[PDB]
C-alpha cells in the first residue's frame, strides 16, 4: 500500500497488470477480529408436537440387500431383451463460457 | 460430411472408413456367434446387440449422425468396442460360461452379518 | 500461468512428456486429472455428483495430447473452475443448521446437553459408544484433487467398522510411472513424478 | 541417464491406518482421513462422511452441504498449488512456489 | 406336547406352554421387549410400562410382562403403536430423572441410557422444573441417590422373596412416592448386594466401587468364587493391571443371577 | 481330504522345490557376505540358512510347503537385489536378543511365563 | 488340474509369522461371553468369542502406567458356532478350553400368583 | 494446602509423594517436583453456604452454558447442606 | 460442460506480418523477457514477512494449543472424572483414575495426557460436559526432552491456572458456536 | 419430505436388478449370488474358477463396458471356512455405473490374477498378498509392497494383533537399527463398547 507513485508505475509496467486493485498483502478490507455474538437457528426437528422419532428414524430404514438371484435358496430362472446396467451417459456439451483457452 | 481431423482421445486414431469397419467387425461377430449353442445366453443377447448396431449403420451413412445413434461416442470408439466384442466372443467360446454352476459356496459363504 | 504458461524451457520440459493414451488410461486405473489429460471427458462431480455439486456451474477442462504440459493446463485451468464454484457457494449460502436434527448420530449443542436428560444421554453414549450403523457395504467416491477418491467401508451392525479399504487414486498412477516414463531421461521421470500429483499419506496409508 | 526401468518401492510410510481403524468408533476413525492425502484434508473428510451417511441413510443438512462444496473447493485450490508449484520446483523454477504458499 | 398352543410373533409360528406370558413368547423367536420393572427371577410387577406391545386386532396395546398368551395372538413387537408406546413410556421416565450420567457410576452400563437410545426420542419436549428426592443410608455397602430412581420396585421384590427382609417399600404416592425404608435402617442381608446389580438404574450403586471405574474401560475375566464351598461363578472386572470390581456371573444350577456380599 | 494343491501334487513334488531353492540360497551366501559387507563368515551365513530351513522340516502338506517355498522365493529375490539392508539381513541372527531360557527353573526365577 | 489327497490336520502356523512362544504356550478360551449382570439386555451374549490366556501387566516407572510384552494380550475373535472356533483355533495350532453356552431356563410367570389364597407367593407389597 | 514430607518432598492434592527409600526421587534432582499449590478441596469448602426460600434448588454452576448439567437439589434434611454433584457449592433452606 | 486447454489447431495460413512476430519472438526471447519483468516486479513489492517473535500471524478462538485443566470461579475443579474425553480420544492420549475425595467429592487422582500420542484434535473438549478439559491457545511449548510432553494433572491444572484469562475469553467468544 | 432421512429413488434399484438377472444367465457357470442393496449397489458373487471369465466379460462385452477398475481388497472373516472375500469394484464410464464381484478364497487356495483384465490390478493383488497372505496365479511379480523387509506375517488378519509382534529400535552395541519383541510401555486399551440391546431389528439373526 505505501509503495511510492513511481515504484506502483515500475511494477504495473513490468508485471503487465494493475497490481495495486489486487494487492496480495491484507489491509482494513478484512473482518474485524472481535464480532458480534452468533445466534444459530434449529433444525427441523425442534417441535413440540408431531415430532415422533419413528417418523423420522433414517438407520431403523434400511434393509438387507435384495437377493436378485442365488445358487441356493432363490432360482433366478417373446426373446428377453438384452439390458445395460444404465441408460448410456449423454455427451457433455462444450462450454458456452469459454470453449478454448 | 467432412473427415474428422482427430477423435479427441490420445492414442486413438481417425478411421477413414468407419462405416466399412463397422460391417466387417458385426458380421465376423455375427458369424463367430452362430457357433455357439442356441441355449447360451451370451450368443441371444449378443446377436441381439449386433444386429441392432449392424441396422444402424446400415440406415445411417452420415458419420456424424451415426455417432448419435450409436450413443458410444467417437465412431472409432465404437470400432474399438465392436473389436473387443469379438475377442470376447472367442473367449466366451472356450470358457462356456452357459454351463450350470461349477460348485455351490459354504452355506454361510455370503451371509453378512456373521 | 505468465512465467511458465509460454515460457519455452517450461514447454521443453513438459510437452510429449509421459504422454499416456486413453485406453491406456482407463485400463491402468487412472482418474482425475490422469485421465481428462487424455481427453476422456469425465468427472465425477458432472457425472456422480453428491452434496451440492449438481447445483453449481463449471467446466471441466480436458487435455488434448496426454502429456505433462496439457496435464499442467488441466490443473491451473481447474483452479479457476474452481474459484467458479466459490463464487456460487458464497452467493447461494442457505440458513439453517449445520448438523443433521439427528441426536442418534449428531451430537446436541451443548446448550441442550446441558438442560435436556435426552440430550445429555445422547451426548454421553455418542462420545462414548457411538452411533450404532447398520450392517452393510458401500464403495463411496468423490471427486478428490488428486483423482477418485474411494472408500469400501463394511458395517457389521455396531459402531465400529469392520473394514475400511481406501481407495487412492495416486496408488494407480504411481503403479503406471514405468509404463509412462519409457524412453525419457533421468530428469524427465523427476516431471512425470510431479505430473502424477503424488502423496505418500494415501498410497501407503 | 536414460530409464530403463521404474522400480516404485513404497511402504516407507505404511502405518497401518487401515487396521487401526476397526478398532475406532467411526467418529473416532474421522481424523486418520485428514492423514491420508495430508493436502486435500477435508475432500478426505467429505468421502468418509458421505460413506458413513450412506450407511447410516441419513442426509446432511442444506447449509452444511453448501459449506462442505465451499470448502472442497478451496480445498482443491490448495492441492493445486501444491501440485503445481512443487511440480514446478522439481523442474527448477523455484519462485513460483513462494507467490503461491503466501495463498 | 398337546398343550403346547400357537401364537405369532411378527407373522412367525411359536408353540409356547399355557401360561406363557408376550414377553416370553418373543424370547423364543429371540426378540428382546424392552423393560425395566420385570425381572424374570423376580414377581411380576408390570408398572414401569416400557414392555407395552401390540396385539393385531386388539386396540389397545398389553403389558407384554404381565400378559399371557392367547391361542392364536399375533404380536406386533415392531408395530407403530408399539414403537409410539415406548417413546411415549421412555419420555415419562426421563422427564424428572436428573442429568446425572457424567457423574453417576451406572454411566455406560445403564438400561435407561440404552434403551432411550434404542427405543426412545432423541430430545426431550420437558419444559418444567424436575423432581428431586433425598437419600437414605442404608449402611456401607450400596449407595442410595435417588433421585435417580424410576420406582421399578426390583428392589422391594429381591428383598422380599430373594432375601425375605421385608424392609424396603414405598412411602407417599403420585409423583412423591419414595422407595426406601421410611425409618432410618440398614440394609444388611448377606444378599443384599445384589440390589446394585438389579436396580436398573444408578439409584443404588456399590460405596467400595464408586467412581473408580467405567465399564467399557474394564477387562472382564470369568472366574470362580472360593469365600464359601458354593463355588458361584463371578466376573472379575479388571482395568490396568488392578481389580476393581466382582460381579455375578449366572450359572442357573449354583448361584442362579446372586452373590454373597463377602463373595461381592 | 480332497483339496486343490497349488504347484506340487505331492510331498515328493514339493520336495524337489525346497531343494531348488536351498541349492538357490547356497550359492547367494557368499555373494550377499561380499556386496553387503556383511561381519559374518560365508559358512556362518550357510548355516543360517539351513537353520532356516529346518525351522519347517516338519511340514508334510504339499500345500504349505509350496507356500514356504513361494516365499522362500521372495526373500531370496529381495536379498539378491540388495532390496533388504544389512540390518535386514543380519535380523536373522539376533545378535543383541538375550535368549528365553528353556528350563522350568529359570523360568519360574524370571517371571510368571511358561 | 485334479484334486490330490491331503490326509492330515491343517495346519498353517508355519505361514502365520506368529513366533513360536505365542504358539505353544497360549492357551485360548472358547466360550459365550456372559451377559453383564448391570444390565437385561442380552445382545452381547449371541457370539462365541476367543480370547488369549491374560499375561503379566505392570506398572510403568515414569508414569505408571500399565506396561506389558503380550502382544496377544488385546485379541478378540468372534465366531458364528462354535465349531468355527475350534477350528480356527486348531489350524493355528492353538491349544484351546471351550466352554459350553449357558441359556438362561425357561421360567412360569403368573402375575395372578401374587394375590395367591394360600400359597406363600403372595406378596406383601406392590 | 502443600505439605512436605520427612524427606522434604512436597505432597500432592491427591496424597502422592515418593518414599524415603524410593529409588524413582531421583528424577526430581536437580530439576523439580511440580505440584499445584491451589488445592481445590480447600478452595471450595471456603464459600458460604447459599440460603435459599425453597426444598429444591437448581445448580447449573453459574455461568449458565458455560456451567454444568442443570441439576436439582433437595434441602428437606436440616441436619446437613445439600451439596451440588458438580462443583460442589453446598445450599440450605432458610428455615 | 468442458472446455479445452490446448486444442488451438485452427491451423491458418502465415503472412509476413505473423511469420515476423513468430521470428522476432524465438530470435529476441520475448516471452522470456516477460518472465523477468514478473519476477522484477515482485522485487518492488512489499514483502509479505512479518517479524517473528515479535509480530505473530493471526489465530482465531477457537484454535487448538496446549491442553489445560480448567476450574469452576470458586476454585473447585471442573472435572468430575466421567471419562468420556478418555473413551472419545482417537489416540488414547488420555490416562484417567478416580475416587471419592476426602469431601466425597467425585474427582480424579490421575489425569495424563501423552502429548506426544496427542493429535490435536478437540475431541476431547466437545466431549467434556463441564467444560474442564480444553485446548488452549499456547502453541510455544517446545522441550528439550520427551519427558517433559508426558503431563500429568499437575501439569494440566497448572496450565490452567497459567492460562485461564485467556482461555475464558476464548470460550466466551466461541460458545455460542458450541 | 422428512429433511434428516436420505431421498431414495426406485429407478437405480431396477436398473441395476435387471442388469443382475442379466449378467447372472449368461455367467450360470460361476455367479452364485446377486444382490443390490438399498444404497443400489449390484454385487456379483462368483465361484473363483470365475474370476477371468467374469471380469474379462464386464470389461469388454458391449453391454457392460466396466473397464476401469476402481479398486481391489480384501476382507477377512475368520468364522467362514474360506476366510477371505476378494472384492472387485469396478466402474463403467459408457453407462456411468459401478459394480462389485466378489469371490473367495482361504489360505492354501491361490486366486487367479486379473492383471491380463487389468494392469490397475497389478499393485493391488501385491497389496492383498502382502496384507492377507492370498496368493495370485500368474502374477508378473508378485512380492511384499507395504510391509517392511522380512516382514513376518499379514497384518491385516484378523488375528494378528495391532501392535505386531516385533518393533525396532538403534541398538548402540552393533551400530545397527536391531528388531527385539514388542514391549509396550502403555499397553493398548480395550474398550467394550457395544450395547446389549438390539440396534437393527431389520437384521435380527433366528433364534437357533
Ligand atoms: C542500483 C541502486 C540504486 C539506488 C537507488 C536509491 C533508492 C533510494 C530509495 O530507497 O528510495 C526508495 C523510495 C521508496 O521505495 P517504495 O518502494 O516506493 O516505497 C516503500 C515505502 O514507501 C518505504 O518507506 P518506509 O515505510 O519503509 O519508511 C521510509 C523509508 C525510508 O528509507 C528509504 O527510503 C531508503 C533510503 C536508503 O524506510 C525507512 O524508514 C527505513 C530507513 C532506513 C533505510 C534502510 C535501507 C538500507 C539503507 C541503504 C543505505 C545504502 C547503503 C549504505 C552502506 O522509492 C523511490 O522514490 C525510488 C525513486 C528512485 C530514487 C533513486
Ligand atoms: C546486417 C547484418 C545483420 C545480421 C545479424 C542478424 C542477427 C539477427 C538477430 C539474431 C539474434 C539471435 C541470438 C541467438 C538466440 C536465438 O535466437 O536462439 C533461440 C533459442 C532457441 O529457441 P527455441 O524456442 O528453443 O526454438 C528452437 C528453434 N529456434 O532460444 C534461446 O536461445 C533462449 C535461451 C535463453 C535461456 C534463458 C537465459 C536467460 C535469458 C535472459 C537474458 C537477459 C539478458
Ligand atoms: C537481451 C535482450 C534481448 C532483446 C530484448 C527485446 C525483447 C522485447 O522487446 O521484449 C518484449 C516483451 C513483450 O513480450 P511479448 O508480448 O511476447 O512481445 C510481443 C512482440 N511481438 O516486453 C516485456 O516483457 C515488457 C518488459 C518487461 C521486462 C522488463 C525488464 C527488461 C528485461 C530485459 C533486460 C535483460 C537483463
Ligand atoms: S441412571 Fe443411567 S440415565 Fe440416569 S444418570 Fe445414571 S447413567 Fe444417566
Ligand atoms: S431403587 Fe432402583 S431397583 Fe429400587 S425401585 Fe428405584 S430404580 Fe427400581
Ligand atoms: S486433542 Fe484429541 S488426541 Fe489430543 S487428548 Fe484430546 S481427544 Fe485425545
Ligand atoms: S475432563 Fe471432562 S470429559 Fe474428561 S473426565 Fe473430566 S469431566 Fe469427564
Ligand atoms: S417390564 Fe412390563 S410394565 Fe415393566
Ligand atoms: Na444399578
Ligand atoms: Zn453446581
Amino acid at each position: 500500500a505505501s509503495a511510492t507513485r513511481v515504484i506502483q508505475k515500475l511494477r504495473n509496467w513490468a508485471s503487465g497488470q494493475d497490481l495495486q486493485a489486487k494487492l496480495q498483502l491484507r489491509y482494513q478490507e478484512i473482518a474485524k477480529r472481535t464480532q458480534p455474538p452468533p445466534k444459530l437457528p434449529v433444525g427441523p426437528s425442534h417441535k413440540l408436537s408431531n415430532n415422533y422419532y419413528c417418523t423420522r428414524d433414517g438407520r431403523r430404514e434400511v434393509v438387507p440387500p435384495s437377493i436378485i438371484m442365488s445358487s441356493q435358496k432363490a432360482l433366478v430362472s417373446t426373446e428377453k431383451k438384452a439390458v445395460t446396467p444404465a441408460p448410456p451417459m449423454k455427451r457433455w456439451e462444450l462450454s458456452k463460457d469459454q470453449p478454448y483457452l | 460430411g467432412l473427415l474428422k481431423k482427430t477423435t479427441g482421445l490420445v492414442g486413438l486414431a481417425v478411421c477413414d472408413t468407419p462405416h466399412e469397419r463397422l460391417t466387417i467387425l458385426y458380421t465376423k461377430t455375427l458369424d463367430i456367434l452362430k457357433h455357439f449353442p442356441k441355449h447360451a445366453a451370451y450368443r441371444k443377447y449378443t446377436e441381439q446387440i449386433t444386429n441392432e448396431k449392424l441396422d444402424m449403420v446400415k440406415a445411417e451413412p452420415d458419420v456424424k449422425k451415426l455417432e448419435a445413434l450409436l450413443q458410444g461416442g467417437e465412431v472409432e470408439e465404437v470400432i474399438l468396442q465392436a473389436e473387443k466384442e469379438l475377442s470376447l466372443a472367442r473367449k466366451m467360446l472356450k470358457w462356456k460360461p452357459w454351463e450350470p454352476l461349477v460348485e455351490e459356496p459354504p452355506a454361510n459363504q455370503w451371509k453378512w452379518p456373521i | 500461468e505468465e512465467m511458465l504458461t509460454n515460457n519455452r524451457i517450461w514447454r521443453n520440459r513438459t510437452v510429449d512428456i509421459g504422454v499416456v493414451t486413453a485406453e491406456d488410461a482407463l485400463n491402468y486405473g487412472f482418474s482425475g486429472v490422469m485421465l481428462r489429460g487424455s481427453g476422456i471427458q469425465w468427472d465425477l462431480r458432472k457425472t456422480q455428483p453428491y452434496d451440492v455439486y449438481d447445483q453449481v456451474e463449471f467446466d471441466v477442462p480436458i487435455g488434448s495430447r496426454g502429456d505433462c504440459y496439457d496435464r499442467y493446463l488441466c490443473r491451473v485451468e481447474e483452479m479457476r473452475q474452481s474459484l467458479r464454484i466459490i463464487e456460487q457457494c458464497l452467493n447461494k449460502m442457505p440458513p439453517g443448521e449445520i448438523k443433521v436434527d439427528d441426536a442418534k448420530v449428531s451430537p446436541p449443542k451443548r446448550a441442550e446437553m446441558k438442560t435436556s436428560m435426552e440430550s445429555l444421554i445422547h451426548h454421553f453414549k455418542l462420545y462414548t459408544e457411538g452411533y450404532q450403523v447398520p450392517p452393510g457395504a458401500t464403495y463411496t467416491a468423490i471427486e478428490a484433487p488428486k483423482g477418485e477418491f474411494g472408500v469400501y467401508l463394511v458395517s457389521d451392525g455396531s459402531s465400529r467398522p469392520y473394514r475400511c479399504k481406501i481407495k487412492a487414486p495416486g496408488f494407480a498412477h504411481l503403479a503406471g510411472l514405468d509404463k509412462m516414463s519409457k524412453g525419457h531421461m533421468l530428469a524427465d521421470v523427476v516431471a512425470i513424478i510431479g505430473t502424477q500429483d503424488i502423496v505418500f499419506g494415501e498410497i501407503d496409508r | 541417464e536414460m530409464v530403463r526401468k521404474c522400480d516404485p518401492h513404497i511402504g516407507l510410510l505404511h502405518r497401518g491406518t487401515e487396521k487401526l481403524i476397526e478398532y475406532k468408533t467411526y467418529l473416532q476413525a474421522l481424523p486418520y482421513f485428514d492423514r491420508l492425502d495430508y493436502v486435500s484434508m477435508m475432500c478426505n473428510e467429505q468421502a468418509y462422511s458421505i460413506a458413513v451417511e450412506k450407511l447410516l441413510n441419513i442426509q446432511p443438512p442444506p447449509r452444511a452441504q453448501w459449506i462442505r462444496v465451499l470448502f472442497g473447493e478451496i480445498t482443491r485450490i490448495l492441492n493445486h498449488i501444491m501440485a503445481v508449484t512443487t511440480h514446478a520446483l522439481d523442474i527448477g523454477a523455484m519462485t513460483p512456489f513462494f507467490w503461491m504458499f503466501e495463498e | 406336547a398337546s398343550n403346547l398352543i400357537e401364537v405369532f410373533v411378527d407373522g412367525q409360528s411359536v408353540m409356547v406352554e399355557p401360561g406363557t406370558t408376550v414377553l416370553q413368547a418373543c424370547e423364543k423367536v429371540g426378540m428382546q421387549i424392552p423393560r425395566f420393572c420385570y425381572h424374570e427371577r423376580l414377581s411380576v410387577a408390570g408398572n414401569c410400562r416400557m414392555c407395552l406391545v401390540e396385539i393385531e386386532k386388539a386396540p389397545k396395546v398389553v403389558a407384554a410382562c404381565a400378559m399371557p398368551v392367547m391361542k392364536g395372538w399375533n404380536i406386533l413387537t415392531n408395530s407403530e403403536k408399539s414403537k409410539k408406546a415406548r417413546e411415549g413410556v421412555m419420555e415419562f421416565l426421563l422427564a424428572n430423572h436428573p442429568l446425572d450420567c457424567p457423574i453417576c457410576d451406572q454411566g455406560g452400563e445403564c438400561d435407561l441410557q440404552d434403551q432411550s437410545m434404542m427405543f426412545g426420542s432423541d430430545r426431550s419436549r420437558f419444559l418444567e422444573g424436575k423432581r428431586a428426592v433425598e437419600d437414605k443410608n442404608i449402611g456401607p455397602l450400596v449407595k442410595t441417590i435417588m433421585t435417580r430412581c424410576i420406582q421399578c420396585t426390583r428392589c422391594i421384590r429381591f428383598a422380599s422373596e430373594i432375601a425375605g427382609v421385608d424392609d424396603l417399600g414405598t412411602t407417599g404416592r403420585g409423583n412423591d412416592m419414595q422407595v426406601g425404608t421410611y425409618i432410618e435402617k440398614m440394609f444388611m442381608s448377606e444378599l443384599s448386594g445384589n440390589v446394585i446389580d438389579i436396580c436398573p438404574v444408578g439409584a443404588l450403586t456399590s460405596k467400595p466401587y464408586a467412581f473408580t471405574a467405567r465399564p467399557w474401560e474394564t477387562r472382564k475375566t470369568e472366574s470362580i468364587d472360593v469365600m464359601d464351598a458354593v463355588g458361584s461363578n463371578i466376573v472379575v472386572s479388571t482395568r490396568t493391571g488392578e481389580v476393581m470390581r466382582i460381579l455375578p456371573r449366572m450359572h442357573e444350577d449354583i448361584n442362579e443371577e446372586w452373590i454373597s456380599d463377602k463373595t461381592r | 481330504t480332497s483339496v486343490k494343491p497349488i504347484f506340487s501334487r505331492d510331498l515328493n513334488e514339493a520336495k524337489r522345490r525346497v531343494r531348488e531353492l536351498y541349492r538357490a540360497w547356497y550359492r547367494e551366501v557368499p555373494n550377499t557376505v561380499h556386496l553387503m559387507q556383511l561381519d559374518i563368515t560365508v559358512k556362518q551365513g550357510r548355516d543360517k540358512v539351513r537353520e532356516m530351513f529346518m525351522k519347517n522340516a516338519h511340514v508334510t502338506d504339499p500345500r504349505v510347503v509350496d507356500l514356504l517355498v513361494i516365499k522362500g522365493k521372495m526373500e531370496l529375490q529381495e536379498t539378491i537385489k540388495v532390496w533388504k539392508q544389512r540390518t535386514h539381513v543380519m535380523r536373522f541372527f539376533h545378535e543383541t536378543e538375550t535368549p528365553r531360557p528353556k528350563d522350568f527353573l529359570s523360568k519360574f526365577y524370571m517371571g510368571h511365563d511358561p | 488340474t485334479q484334486l490330490i489327497t491331503v490326509d492330515e490336520k491343517l495346519d498353517i502356523t508355519t505361514l502365520t509369522g506368529v513366533p513360536e512362544e505365542h504358539i505353544k504356550t497360549r492357551k485360548v478360551r472358547i466360550f459365550v461371553p456372559a451377559r453383564n449382570n448391570m444390565q437385561s439386555g442380552v445382545n452381547n451374549t449371541k457370539k462365541w468369542k476367543m480370547e488369549f490366556d491374560t499375561r503379566e501387566r505392570w506398572e510403568n516407572p515414569l508414569m505408571g502406567w500399565a506396561s506389558t510384552a503380550d502382544p496377544l494380550s488385546n485379541m478378540v475373535l468372534t465366531f458364528s458356532a462354535k465349531e468355527d472356533a475350534i477350528a480356527f483355533a486348531e489350524k493355528n495350532g492353538w491349544s484351546y478350553d471351550v466352554e459350553e453356552k449357558k441359556v438362561p431356563k425357561p421360567k412360569s410367570k403368573s402375575y395372578g400368583a401374587n394375590f395367591s389364597w394360600n400359597k406363600r407367593t403372595r406378596v406383601s407389597t406392590k | 494446602g502443600v505439605q512436605v514430607s520427612p524427606s522434604g518432598e512436597k505432597i500432592t492434592h491427591t496424597g502422592q509423594v515418593y518414599d524415603e527409600k524410593d529409588y524413582r526421587r531421583v528424577r526430581f534432582v536437580d530439576r523439580q517436583k511440580e505440584v499445584n499449590e491451589n488445592f481445590a478441596i480447600d478452595l471450595i469448602a471456603q464459600q458460604p453456604v447459599n440460603e435459599v426460600e425453597h426444598r429444591i434448588i437448581a445448580c447449573d454452576g453459574g455461568g449458565g452454558a458455560l456451567g454444568h448439567p442443570k441439576v436439582y437439589i433437595n434441602l428437606d434434611k436440616e441436619t446437613k447442606t445439600g451439596t451440588c454433584g458438580y462443583c460442589g457449592l453446598q445450599f440450605k433452606q432458610h428455615h | 460442460t468442458y472446455k479445452y486447454v490446448n486444442k488451438k489447431e485452427q491451423e491458418s495460413e502465415v503472412d509476413m506480418k505473423s511469420a515476423t512476430d513468430n521470428a522476432a519472438r524465438i530470435l529476441m526471447w520475448t516471452e522470456l523477457i516477460r518472465g523477468l519483468g514478473m519476477t522484477l516486479s515482485y522485487l518492488f513489492r512489499e514483502p509479505a514477512t512479518i517479524n517473528y517473535p515479535f509480530e505473530k500471524g493471526p489465530l482465531s478462538p477457537r484454535f487448538r494449543g496446549e491442553h489445560a485443566l480448567r476450574r469452576y470461579p470458586s476454585g473447585e475443579e471442573r472435572c468430575i472424572a466421567c471419562k468420556l474425553c478418555e473413551a472419545i480420544c482417537p489416540a488414547q492420549a488420555i490416562t484417567i483414575e478416580a475416587e471419592p475425595r476426602a469431601d466425597g467429592s467425585r474427582r480424579t487422582t490421575r489425569y495424563d495426557i501423552d502429548m506426544t500420542k496427542c493429535i490435536y484434535c478437540g475431541f476431547c473438549q466437545e466431549a467434556c460436559p463441564v467444560d474442564a478439559i480444553v485446548e488452549g491457545p499456547n502453541f510455544e511449548f517446545s522441550t528439550e526432552t520427551h519427558e517433559e510432553l508426558l503431563y500429568n494433572k499437575e501439569k494440566l491444572l497448572n496450565n490452567g491456572d497459567k492460562w485461564e484469562a485467556e482461555i475464558a475469553a476464548n470460550i466466551q467468544a466461541d460458545y455460542l458456536y458450541r | 419430505k422428512r429433511p434428516t432421512v436420505r431421498p431414495r429413488s426406485d429407478v437405480t434399484h431396477k436398473q441395476l436388478s435387471a442388469f443382475g438377472e442379466y449378467v447372472a444367465e449368461i455367467l450360470p457357470k460361476y455367479v452364485q449370488q446377486v444382490q443390490v442393496s438399498c444404497l443400489d449397489e449390484l454385487e456379483i458373487c462368483i465361484h473363483p474358477d470365475g474370476v477371468i471369465p467374469t471380469l474379462t466379460f464386464l470389461r469388454d462385452h458391449t453391454n457392460a463396458q466396466f473397464k476401469s477398475l476402481a479398486d481391489l481388497t480384501a476382507v477377512d472373516v475368520p468364522t467362514r471356512q474360506n476366510r477371505f472375500e476378494i472384492v472387485y469394484n469396478l466402474l463403467s464410464l459408457r453407462f456411468n455405473s459401478r459394480i462389485r464381484v466378489k469371490t473367495y478364497a482361504d489360505e492354501l487356495t491361490p486366486i487367479d490374477s486379473i492383471v491380463s483384465v487389468h494392469i490397475a490390478a497389478n499393485w493391488y493383488e501385491r497389496e492383498v498378498w502382502d496384507m492377507f497372505g492370498v496368493f495370485f496365479f500368474n502374477h508378473p511379480d508378485l512380492r511384499r509392497i507395504l510391509t517392511d523387509y522380512g516382514f513376518e506375517g499379514h497384518p491385516f488378519r484378523k488375528d494378528f494383533p495391532l501392535t505386531g509382534y516385533v518393533e525396532l529400535r538403534y541398538d548402540d552395541e552393533v551400530k545397527r537399527v536391531v528388531a527385539e519383541p514388542v514391549e509396550l510401555a502403555q499397553e493398548f486399551r480395550k474398550f467394550d463398547l457395544n450395547s446389549p440391546w438390539e440396534a437393527f431389528p431389520a437384521y435380527r439373526q433366528p433364534p437357533e
